[PDB]
C-alpha cells in the first residue's frame, strides 16, 4: 500500500524558517510529483505548490512566490519543504499529497488529483514561551447540578483533561481552545451530575501538560 | 506494457512487427509516441500502405513501420454541445507528405494560376479545416484519440525494456544466454579484441554474432558454440557378430 | 484567477436522505480538470471523484458526480452516520484553486438548552482578574445568540465564545462564553446577567447573579 | 547587441581536390580482417571541394546543407570555434547551434534571432544573437579540440537525427587515408538547409590569424572498405569512380589480374513523357440542364438521367 509520513509540530518564533519532511513508501518516487497544500483553523483549504521528481521542475503560487522552496532526494525518497520569513498567519495544518494532475516527465496536465495525502503537520506561530497551566474549579450554586474546571495560560496547545481517570467520561464536555491577545490559551471542562451527589461523590479535574511535565489535579467541591 | 488494458474498451489496437501478447521482453533503443485526434472513419487511414486525406496531408506511416497503433473513442471528453473547433486538419496541399513529417504551413493554397495575394478569394482555399465535433454526430464522425508507438531497433545500448532481472556471469561452459534481448547458446570466454568505445558487438567472416559487450561491465566476451562432431559406426555383418566400434 | 463557489453554505439532513452539492465556476472550466474531496474532522482529505464523472479507488458506489460548462454537482444517494464531513471542489484548468468548503450536518428535532451561569472562583480575587462563565447545554439547532449585561445595558468585546462539534449520541451543541475583567472594575459591580436567545425557546432567557 | 563590420575581402572561393577524404565508420559493429561493401552517404573520391581562407580576409557566407556535409579545417591556435544550422535562421523556425570556445562544447537547439554576421571575438565579447525563445534540447560535454592542426568533421541529418563524426590529426588537403570515428548523435528533428561557420577574432581593430576551411557535399554511393587485424578501416574503393574501381568492387579485391571481366550492364533512360487519349466527344447534356430557359418549381423539380457520355 502507498504510505506517506510527515514531521512533528513546530512552535518556532515569527520570522524564522520552517522545515518539513515528506517520506513516501510503497510507490515509485520518481514517477509521481509532490503537492504542498495548507488548511487554516476555521478556514478551508489553500494549495501552495507542486514539485516534479524527475528533474526538479517546480510550480509555486503567487502568494508565496518569494518564501517557498521544495526539493527532493531520491536516495531516501524524501521531499523537503523550506519556507522563509514565517509569519503569524502560517499557523495551520500542512498536507503533502501525491500529485496526479501535472506529469513529472513532460509537465503537462493529467486527469486526476491528489489521491493520497500525508498525516498532516501542525504549524503554530506565537512569540511566547511555555508556561504551566493554571487551574481553577467552578462550583455549583447554593441553590441537575453542574460544575467544571477552567484552565488558563497553558502552552503550547497539546494538553489532556481527565475527570476521575475516565470513571465519569460520559458527561464531560470540553470546549475548543480559544486564544486571547496575549498569546495564551484557554480551555474548560464541564461535568453535569445529579443534584443529590454534590456533597458525597468526589469530582477531580486533572490536567496533563507534556512539554512542562505537569499532571496537576484538583478536587472540585460546591461552595 | 502489461498494464495497458485499464481504459475504456479500445476500438483499435493493431500492432505491426511485434506481437502484443506478453512480449515486453524486447529491448529497444528509443520509443516515439505520436498522439492526435481524428474521426472514426479516418482511423483505418493510420496503417502502412494506406492512402487518404489524413494519410498524405496530416500523418503518413512508413510501409516498413515497426510499432503499433492504439485508437480509442473520446466522445465524453472532446465533444461539446456548442461544437469543438479546436481540432483542425489539412485538406489542400501541393504535394503529399513524407513519412513522419509535420506540416504547419499557413500559406494560402494556390488552387488556380492567379496569386492569392495573402487573402481569401477565388481559387484560394485555406489549408486548415475544422472537424466541428459534437456528441450528436454519427459513430464515424465522433472524435477519437490515437496514439502511435514507434520502436527503435538498432546496434545501440538499447536501454528501454521490461522488468527482467539479471543473473550472474558464468564463463567457460556451454550455457543459454540472453544478452540484452539477444538470445543464444554457447560458451562465453574472455575476448582479446580491440573494441572501440562506441562499438557494441563484433562479427565474423561468416556474418554472425561472435563477440558481445557486457551491458554492466566494459568487458568483451567471445561466443563460441559448444562441442560438436559426427559419429560413424564400424561393424562387420550382423550375420557374423554384434560387436561394433565408434569413430568420432 | 478563477474562483469556485460552493452551495449551499451548510446542509441539514438525516442519515438516509439524498444529498446534492453544487460547485460553480466563474469562467468556463473543462470537466476533466475538476475534482471532489471529502475531509472528515480529524483526518486528512481524501479524493473521491476526479474528472467530474469518474470514481476514485476505494470509494463507495453511492457517491457520484456530474455537471457541465460552469455548474457541477455531487450526489450522495443515501447518507450514512460517517458521511458527515467537509466537501471541497478543486479546479486546475487555469493554475490551481480550491473551494471554501461545504459542511453537511445532522438535522434532528428542535431542542432547548440548559443555560447556566458560573461566577468567578475565590482564588481569582487575589489574582487581579476574575472570569465569569455562561454555559449552554445540549441544544438544537446550533444558531443561538448570547450576550453579557452588567446590570444596565448590553456589553461586548470582552468575551470569548466556544462552540463544540456535532455530538456523538444526541447530535447536540454545547456553548461556552467567558468574560474576564480586572478586580478593580469587578468590585465596582455586584449584579451581572447572561442573555441567551434560541429558536427552540419561545422567549429569550436572562440569568442574573449577584455577589456570593 | 550586434556589431557592424563589412570589411570583408570580396573574392571568389577557391576550388580544390578531395582525393580520398571523408571516410567514416558506417556502423558500430566490430569487424576485422574482412572486406565489406556498404551503400551509404559518402564524399566521392577526387571531388571538387570549396576552400575558404581567413586572415583583412573575413568571409563567412551561409553555405547550403544538402544531404551531408564534410568540413575540413587547417588551423593553428584555434580560430574556428563553432557552427550554426537552420533554414530561415530566425524565430520562425527551429535553429541549432554548437560552440566550442576552448572551454566546453555546448549545443543549443531553440529559436534564435541572428544578426547579419553572427560571430565571436581574453574573451569578453559575444555578439551572435539578441533573442531567446522556447527551447528543445541541450547538451554539454568535453570540448572537441606552419599549420599543425587538421580537423575533419562529417555532419548528417537523417530521419531527424543529427550525426557528427570527427577526427583530429597533426600536419591543399594532404594525400592519405584517415577514417572518422563517430562522435555525437542527437535526436533533434530539425529542418536544416543552410549553415554558417563561427570565427573568434584576435583583437589588437582585430587581426585574424591564418586559417583555412574546406566544404564538400556528400552523395549516396557504394564503397568497399578494408579492415586490418585490428578493427580499423585502412583502405577504401569507390565503386563508381572509374571502370577499374568497378571491376575491383565486382571481384571483391584490391588487385586485378590480366583478363577481361563482364563488369556491368548499360542502358539509356527516357527524356520526356507523353500521354494519348481518344478525344472529348458527345459530351453529357450538362448545358441543357444548366442553361434551360425555364426552370420548374421546387415541388415539381425536373429529374433527368444522364449516361453514356463524358462528364466534363
Ligand atoms: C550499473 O550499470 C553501469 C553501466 O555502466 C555500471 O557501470 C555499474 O557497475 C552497474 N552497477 C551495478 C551495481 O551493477
Ligand atoms: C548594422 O547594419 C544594419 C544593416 O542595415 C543596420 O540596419 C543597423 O542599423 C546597423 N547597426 C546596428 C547597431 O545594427
Ligand atoms: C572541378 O575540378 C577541376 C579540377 O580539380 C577544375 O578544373 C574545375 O574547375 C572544377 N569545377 C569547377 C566548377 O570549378
Ligand atoms: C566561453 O568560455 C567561457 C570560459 O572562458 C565559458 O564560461 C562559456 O560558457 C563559454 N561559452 C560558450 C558559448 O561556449
Ligand atoms: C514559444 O512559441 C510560441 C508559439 O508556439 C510563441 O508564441 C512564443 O513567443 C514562444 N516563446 C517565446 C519565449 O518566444
Ligand atoms: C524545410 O523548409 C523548406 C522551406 O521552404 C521546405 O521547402 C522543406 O520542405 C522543409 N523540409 C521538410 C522536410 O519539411
Ligand atoms: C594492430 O594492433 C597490434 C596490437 O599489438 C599492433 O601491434 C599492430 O601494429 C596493429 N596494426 C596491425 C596492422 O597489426
Amino acid at each position: 500500500q502507498v504510505q506517506l509520513v510527515q514531521s512533528g509540530a513546530e512552535v518556532k518564533k515569527p520570522g524564522a524558517s520552517v522545515k518539513v519532511s515528506c517520506k513516501a513508501s510503497g510507490y515509485p518516487f520518481t514517477s509521481y510529483g509532490i503537492s504542498w497544500v495548507r488548511q487554516a483553523p476555521g478556514q478551508g483549504l489553500e494549495w501552495m505548490g507542486w514539485i516534479s521528481t524527475y528533474n526538479g521542475n517546480t510550480n509555486y503560487a503567487q502568494k508565496f512566490q518569494g518564501r517557498v522552496t521544495m526539493t527532493t532526494d531520491t536516495s531516501t525518497t524524501t521531499g523537503y519543504m523550506e519556507l522563509r520569513r514565517l509569519r503569524s498567519d502560517d499557523t495551520a495544518v500542512y498536507y503533502c499529497a501525491r500529485d496526479y494532475t501535472r506529469g513529472a516527465w513532460f509537465g503537462e496536465s493529467l486527469i486526476g488529483g491528489f489521491d493520497n495525502w500525508g498525516q498532516g503537520t501542525l504549524v503554530t506561530v506565537s512569540s511566547a514561551s511555555t508556561k504551566g497551566p493554571s487551574v481553577f474549579p467552578l462550583a455549583p450554586s447554593s441553590k441537575t447540578a453542574a460544575l467544571g474546571c477552567l484552565v488558563k495560560d497553558y502552552f503550547p496547545e497539546p494538553v489532556t483533561v481527565s475527570w476521575n481517570s475516565g470513571a465519569l467520561t460520559s458527561g464531560v464536555h470540553t470546549f475548543p481552545a480559544v486564544l486571547q491577545s496575549s498569546g495564551l490559551y484557554s480551555l474548560s471542562s464541564v461535568v453535569t451530575v445529579p443534584s443529590s451527589s454534590l456533597g458525597t461523590q468526589t469530582y477531580i479535574c486533572n490536567v496533563n501538560h507534556k512539554p512542562s511535565n505537569t499532571k496537576v489535579d484538583k478536587k472540585v467541591e460546591p461552595k | 506494457y502489461s498494464v495497458l488494458y485499464n481504459l475504456a474498451p479500445f476500438f483499435t489496437f493493431k500492432c505491426y512487427g511485434v506481437s502484443p501478447t506478453k512480449l515486453n521482453d524486447l529491448c529497444f533503443t528509443n520509443v516515439y509516441a505520436d498522439s492526435f485526434v481524428i474521426r472514426g472513419d479516418e482511423v483505418r487511414q493510420i496503417a502502412p500502405g494506406q492512402t487518404g486525406n489524413i494519410a498524405d496531408y496530416n500523418y503518413k506511416l512508413p510501409d516498413d513501420f515497426t510499432g503499433c497503433v492504439i485508437a480509442w473513442n473520446s466522445n465524453k471528453l472532446d465533444s461539446k454541445v456548442s461544437g469543438n473547433y479546436n481540432y483542425l486538419y489539412r485538406l489542400f496541399r501541393k504535394s503529399n507528405l513524407k513519412p513522419f513529417e509535420r506540416d504547419i504551413s499557413t500559406e494560402i493554397y494556390q488552387a488556380g494560376n492567379k496569386p492569392c495575394n495573402g487573402v481569401a478569394g477565388f481559387n484560394c482555399y485555406f489549408p486548415l479545416r475544422s472537424y466541428s465535433f459534437r456528441p450528436t454526430y454519427g459513430v464515424g464522425h465522433q472524435p477519437y484519440r490515437v496514439v502511435v508507438l514507434s520502436f527503435e531497433l538498432l546496434h545501440a545500448p538499447a536501454t528501454v525494456c521490461g522488468p527482467k532481472k539479471s543473473t550472474n556471469l558464468v564463463k567457460n561452459k556451454c550455457v543459454n544466454f540472453n544478452f540484452n534481448g539477444l538470445k543464444g547458446t554457447g560458451v562465453l570466454t574472455e575476448s582479446n579484441k580491440k573494441f572501440l568505445p562506441f562499438q557494441q558487438f563484433g562479427r565474423d567472416i561468416a556474418d554472425t554474432t561472435d563477440a558481445v559487450r557486457d551491458p554492466q561491465t566494459l568487458e568483451i566476451l567471445d561466443i563460441t558454440p559448444c562441442s560438436f562432431g559426427g559419429v560413424s559406426v564400424i561393424t562387420p555383418g550382423t550375420n557374423t557378430s554384434n560387436q561394433v566400434a565408434v569413430l568420432y | 484567477e478563477i474562483v469556485l463557489t460552493q452551495s449551499p453554505g451548510t446542509l441539514s439532513l438525516s442519515p438516509g436522505e439524498r444529498a446534492t452539492l453544487s460547485c460553480r465556476a466563474s469562467q468556463t472550466v473543462s470537466s476533466t480538470s475538476l475534482a471532489w474531496y471529502q475531509q472528515k474532522p480529524g483526518q486528512a482529505p481524501r479524493l473521491l471523484i476526479y474528472g467530474a464523472s469518474s470514481r476514485a479507488t476505494g470509494i463507495p458506489d453511492r457517491f457520484s458526480g456530474s455537471g457541465s460548462g460552469t455548474d457541477f454537482t455531487l450526489t450522495i444517494s443515501r447518507l450514512e452516520p460517517e458521511d458527515f464531513a467537509v466537501y471541497y471542489c478543486q479546479q486546475h484548468d487555469t493554475s490551481l484553486t480550491f473551494g471554501g468548503g461545504t459542511k453537511v450536518e445532522i438535522k434532528r428535532t428542535v431542542a432547548a438548552p440548559s443555560v447556566f451561569i458560573f461566577p468567578p472562583s475565590d482564588e481569582q480575587l487575589k489574582s487581579g482578574t476574575a472570569s465569569v462563565v455562561c454555559l449552554l447545554n445540549n441544544f438544537y439547532p446550533r444558531e443561538a445568540k448570547v450576550q453579557w449585561k452588567v446590570d444596565n445595558a448590553l456589553q461586548s468585546g470582552n468575551s470569548q465564545e466556544s462552540v463544540t462539534e456535532q455530538d456523538s449520541k444526541d447530535s447536540t451543541y454545547s456553548l461556552s462564553s467567558t468574560l474576564t475583567l480586572s478586580k478593580a472594575d469587578y468590585e465596582k459591580h455586584k449584579v451581572y446577567a447572561c442573555e441567551v436567545t434560541h429558536q427552540g425557546l419561545s422567549s429569550p432567557v436572562t440569568k442574573s447573579f449577584n455577589r456570593g | 547587441q550586434c556589431v557592424n563590420l563589412t570589411t570583408r575581402t570580396q573574392l571568389p572561393p577557391a576550388y580544390t581536390n578531395s582525393f580520398t577524404r571523408g571516410v567514416y565508420y558506417p556502423d558500430k559493429v566490430f569487424r576485422s580482417s574482412v572486406l565489406h561493401s556498404t551503400q551509404d552517404l559518402f564524399l566521392p573520391f577526387f571531388s571538387n571541394v570549396t576552400w575558404f581562407h581567413v586572415i583583412k580576409r573575413f568571409d563567412n557566407p551561409v553555405l547550403p546543407f544538402n544531404d551531408g556535409v564534410y568540413f575540413a579545417s587547417i588551423e593553428k591556435s584555434n580560430i574556428i570555434r563553432g557552427w550554426i544550422f537552420g533554414t530561415t535562421l530566425d524565430s520562425k523556425t527551429q535553429s541549432l547551434l554548437i560552440v566550442n570556445n576552448a572551454t566546453n562544447v555546448v549545443i543549443k537547439v531553440c529559436e534564435f534571432q541572428f544578426c547579419n554576421d553572427p560571430f565571436l571575438d581574453m574573451e569578453s565579447e559575444f555578439r551572435v544573437y539578441s533573442s531567446a525563445n522556447n527551447c528543445t534540447f541541450e547538451y554539454v560535454s568535453q570540448p572537441f579540440l606552419n599549420f599543425k592542426n587538421l580537423r575533419e568533421f562529417v555532419f548528417k541529418n537523417i530521419d531527424g537525427y543529427f550525426k557528427i563524426y570527427s577526427k583530429h590529426t597533426p600536419i591543399d588537403l594532404p594525400q592519405g587515408f584517415s577514417a572518422l570515428e563517430p562522435l555525437v548523435d542527437l535526436p533533434i528533428g530539425i529542418n536544416i538547409t543552410r549553415f554558417q561557420t563561427l570565427l573568434a577574432l584576435h583583437r589588437s581593430g582585430w587581426t585574424a590569424g591564418a586559417a583555412a576551411y574546406y566544404v564538400g557535399y556528400l552523395q549516396p554511393r557504394t564503397f568497399l572498405l578494408k579492415y586490418n587485424e585490428n578493427g580499423t578501416i585502412t583502405d577504401a574503393v569507390d565503386c563508381a569512380l572509374d571502370p577499374l574501381s568497378e571491376t575491383k568492387c565486382t571481384l571483391k579485391s584490391f588487385t586485378v589480374e590480366k583478363g577481361i571481366y563482364q563488369t556491368s550492364n548499360f542502358r539509356v533512360q527516357p527524356t520526356e513523357s507523353i500521354v494519348r487519349f481518344p478525344n472529348i466527344t458527345n459530351l453529357c447534356p450538362f448545358d441543357e440542364v444548366f442553361n434551360a430557359t425555364r426552370f420548374a418549381s421546387v415541388y415539381a423539380w425536373n429529374r433527368k438521367r444522364i449516361s453514356n457520355c463524358v462528364a466534363d
